């Protein structure tokens, strides 16, 4: 164990594995906004990274604010934070 | 070779003999440089007292029970074994402890010979019924760490496992800490439980001084630069 | 359906560009640069200024929305223009 320093108590199978990197890259994948543009038809944040569009928050999701119980939450996020 | 901001050692008192000590914040990685490496020598590392073996009066092939005691010939094994002792010079020590009147027996019923100190003396022993007769020889040497016991030789003379660090207890974890833009420095956590002999502090401190003597002779094969806190 | 693509590809050749609330409440912010430099000025001066160039009203209008002659209007207009250009130069601000 690098960190202790104590050796593992058993045998580890150790080799040598053919290992690809995978073109799902969190460099691509991570996308956060604030604040950005919307559409001029629905008056939504705009989707995807590209446009550093917003998150959908969807059907089921609301399905899942309503059965916590959150009013506040769910009014805010399909008000203040979309089209108002 | 370059300077590393300075990490600081906390210490947060939970009880007389136990305290958590925290040096932060460390380089990356650093936490468990010091972790093991100091849990290791606070518990193995200082100089305690301890018994080594005692002999009880009218038990010598039996051993499973003592008559005109309540307790077995291992519960006062056990309870033996937490006796806090100190002494001066390092050679082997024998003690007596001897009762007679019904009660309950303590370890200030012990009586130290000069140059060695029973630091709880409220510790209960044995509990003598009526007419019971209690006597028996409690050897005391100087060590480090924790040594099992160690026999034939004369009969009624039983070795037991010695503790003899003044140190119960060490746990340490590593926790996260963040350091200008950095959130993975490393927060070194010491948890130390100690016998009243000494305070975690001066464990802590004996442990830091022997370590800097120990890692000293690899610092004497040459003086070359290294990461130098300090200040 | 129009894709949010095209819409912010559209946006980049457009006058005005998608603007986000951030953008909205900042825009409705005091200067703090501007409102200094239009509070030095007196106030007949500010006012004339602010009917003329910032509003765009007509000289005689702005003789007729406060009740002045179209002389100090004028003058006004001039004075309090040299007096503002006097406490700014910038290229933008």
């Amino acid at each position: 164990d690098g960190r202790s320093g104590e050796p593992f108590p058993y045998p580890v199978t150790v080799g040598y594995m053919y290992i690809m990197k995978l073109h799902h890259l969190v460099d691509d994948k991570i996308h956060a906004r604030s604040t950005g543009p919307y559409s001029m038809i629905t008056q939504q944040p705009l989707g995807g990274k590209a446009q550093f569009g917003g998150q959908r928050f969807g059907e089921m999701e609301c399905w899942a604010m309503q059965a916590y119980g959150a009013a506040y939450t769910l009014q805010e996020l399909l008000t203040i934070k979309s089209d108002d | 070779m370059l300077i590393s901001q300075r990490p600081t050692l906390s210490e947060d008192v939970l009880t007389d003999n136990r305290s958590q000590f925290v040096i932060e914040p460390l380089e990356p990685g650093f936490g468990y440089t010091l972790g093991n490496s100091l849990r290791r020598t606070l518990l193995s590392s200082i100089p305690g007292a301890a018994v080594t073996s005692i002999r009880i009066d009218g038990v010598l092939h039996e051993f499973t029970t003592v008559p005109g005691v309540k307790e077995d010939v291992t519960e006062i094994i056990l309870n033996l074994k937490s006796l806090v002792v100190s002494s001066e010079e390092d050679e082997p020590v024998t003690m007596y402890l001897r009762k007679q009147g019904p009660g309950e027996v303590t370890a200030g019923d012990i009586v130290p010979p000069a140059g060695v100190t029973v630091h709880n003396p409220g510790m209960h022993i044995a509990t003598l019924n009526d007419k019971g007769k209690l006597e028996v020889e409690l050897v005391v040497e100087r060590g480090r760490g924790y040594v099992p016991a160690v026999s034939g030789a004369e009969i009624g003379r039983i070795p037991v496992d010695s503790i003899y660090s003044p140190v119960l207890k060490v746990t340490y974890k590593v926790d996260a800490t963040r350091v200008e833009q950095r959130t993975d420095f490393d927060k070194l956590i010491l948890d130390v439980e100690t016998k009243n002999s000494i305070s975690p502090r001066d464990a802590l401190a004996s442990a830091g001084k022997t370590l800097v003597e120990l890692f000293g002779l690899a610092r004497e094969l040459n003086v070359e630069a290294e990461g130098i806190e300090i200040g | 359906q129009i894709t949010d693509w095209q819409l912010a590809s559209n946006a980049e050749h457009s006058s005005t560009g998608l603007r986000s609330a951030e953008v909205e409440a900042l825009e409705a912010l005091p200067d703090t640069e501007i409102k200094e430099a239009l509070q030095a000025l007196p106030e007949e001066f500010r006012m004339a200024v602010y009917y003329a160039d910032v509003e765009g009203f007509p000289y005689k209008e702005i003789a007729e929305i406060m009740d002045t002659p179209i002389g100090t209007v004028m003058s006004r207009l001039h004075r309090g223009r040299r007096q503002l250009r006097g406490l700014l130069a910038d290229v933008a601000r």
